[PDB]
């Protein structure tokens, strides 16, 4: 199928409690495979998936240097952004970066991504062209100009089109038994009366990978979007995911409602009813 | 593999 | 500007009394990233609890999974207790095996 790799960086200042913490995590699709934490007793890049462990010392030290140097630079960046916004030295602030590459089903680069935020709001992003920037405000414009002057976009592009795709493909091959395996949802419908004249129908999807899934209730073939209660897809802790969707229906109209399930791992899309 | 360090100075924001 | 956490409490596997399982508390959609999460057994804090590495969603909000091994019974009560700058007091969500 299609696949992506993303690194997620978080740099958090904490005045009076030491220097800013830097954490980085790496993912292939919905599988985390590495972490680095500057607050660890001995900060180093650590494996978080079995298929990455075969990488040699050279790889681990290469990652660690990258993350150590970034830790320092993000400290500088936090100082700079506090100034760009004329902020006091008293508050805590966060820079986030998420970046990586997407491959289509044939292993080719679909597109690159490189987005940053400050205090949870879009700050600066690399455009799909991998050449130009979008800056959210006049503060971000200062970064844009700095990044233009230093030819930063060319650096990002070369990574996203080169090393990013090459290493993603390596990981996909090495972890093919899991990374390229879609596990379909196990499903069922439960029924719980809420009163004499209403009942809850809950459609369940358990044990699926990847997280992407579509779960909907229909009444008489019409989507019940506004009346459906839909929880966020949640990790089970064994790599798989869970989700449910609930509708409250007139007692006796149960058979007029159908749960539809779309997931990559299903040989066929699913249509379920409550089965008394 | 994350983005490698550049040949020069890593550019801060 | 800040975002308050969403909270879900649930088990890794479908619950069966007297069978070993995992109790999960998934906290998501929050900003900034400092957050305090306890799992409770009969209202008391459980000591050995692990969590996932800090990461975030496409809208920049953070998420974390807290988890511990447990064996559900019919009488024992479990819950997740969360605090965050957005909350005036810690929020408690009970574990309901049907949710």
């Amino acid at each position: 199928g299609s696949h992506s790799m993303r690194y997620f960086y978080t740099a958090m200042s904490r005045p009076g409690r030491g220097e800013p913490r830097f954490i980085a995590v790496g993912y292939v699709d919905d599988t985390q495979f590495v972490r680095f934490d500057s607050d660890a007793a001995s900060p180093r890049t650590e494996p978080r998936a079995p298929w990455i462990e075969q990488e040699g010392p050279e790889y681990w030290d290469r990652n660690t240097q990258i993350f150590k140097t970034n830790t320092q630079t993000y400290r500088e960046s936090l100082r700079n952004l506090r100034g760009y916004y004329n902020q006091s030295e008293a508050g805590s602030h966060i820079i986030q970066r998420m970046y990586g590459c997407d491959l289509g089903p044939d292993g080719r680069l679909l597109r690159g991504h490189d987005q940053s935020a400050y205090d949870g709001k879009d700050y600066i992003a690399l455009n799909e062209d991998l050449s130009s920037w979008t800056a959210a405000d006049t503060a971000a414009q200062i970064t844009q100009r700095k990044w233009e002057a230093a030819r930063v976009a060319e650096q990002r592009a070369a990574y996203l089109e080169g090393l990013c795709v090459e290493w993603l493909r390596r990981y996909l091959e090495n972890g093919k038994e899991t990374l390229q395996r879609a596990d379909p949802p196990k499903t069922h419908v439960t029924h719980h009366p809420v009163s004499d004249h209403e009942a809850t129908l809950r459609c369940w999807a358990l044990g699926f990978y990847p997280a992407e899934i579509t779960l909907t209730w229909q009444r008489d073939g019409e989507d019940q979007t506004q009346d459906t209660e839909l929880v966020e897809t949640r990790p089970a802790g064994d790599r798989t995911f869970q989700k449910w969707a609930a509708v409250v229906v007139p007692s006796g109209e149960e058979q007029r409602y159908t749960c539809h399930v779309q997931h990559e791992g299903l040989p066929k899309p699913l249509t379920l009813r409550w089965e008394p | 593999l994350p983005e490698p360090l550049p040949q020069g100075q890593l550019t801060a924001y | 500007i800040q975002r308050t956490p969403k909270i879900q409490v649930y088990s890794r596997h479908p619950a069966e009394n007297g069978k070993s399982n995992f109790l999960n508390c998934y906290v998501s959609g929050f900003h900034p990233s400092d957050i305090e999460v306890d799992l409770l057994k009969n209202g008391e804090r459980i000591e050995k609890v692990e969590h996932s590495d800090l990461s975030f969603s496409k809208d920049w909000s953070f998420y974390l999974l807290y988890y511990t091994e447990f064996t559900p019974t019919e009488k024992d009560e479990y819950a997740c207790r969360v605090n965050h700058v957005t909350l005036s007091q810690p929020k408690i969500v009970k574990w309901d095996r049907d949710m």
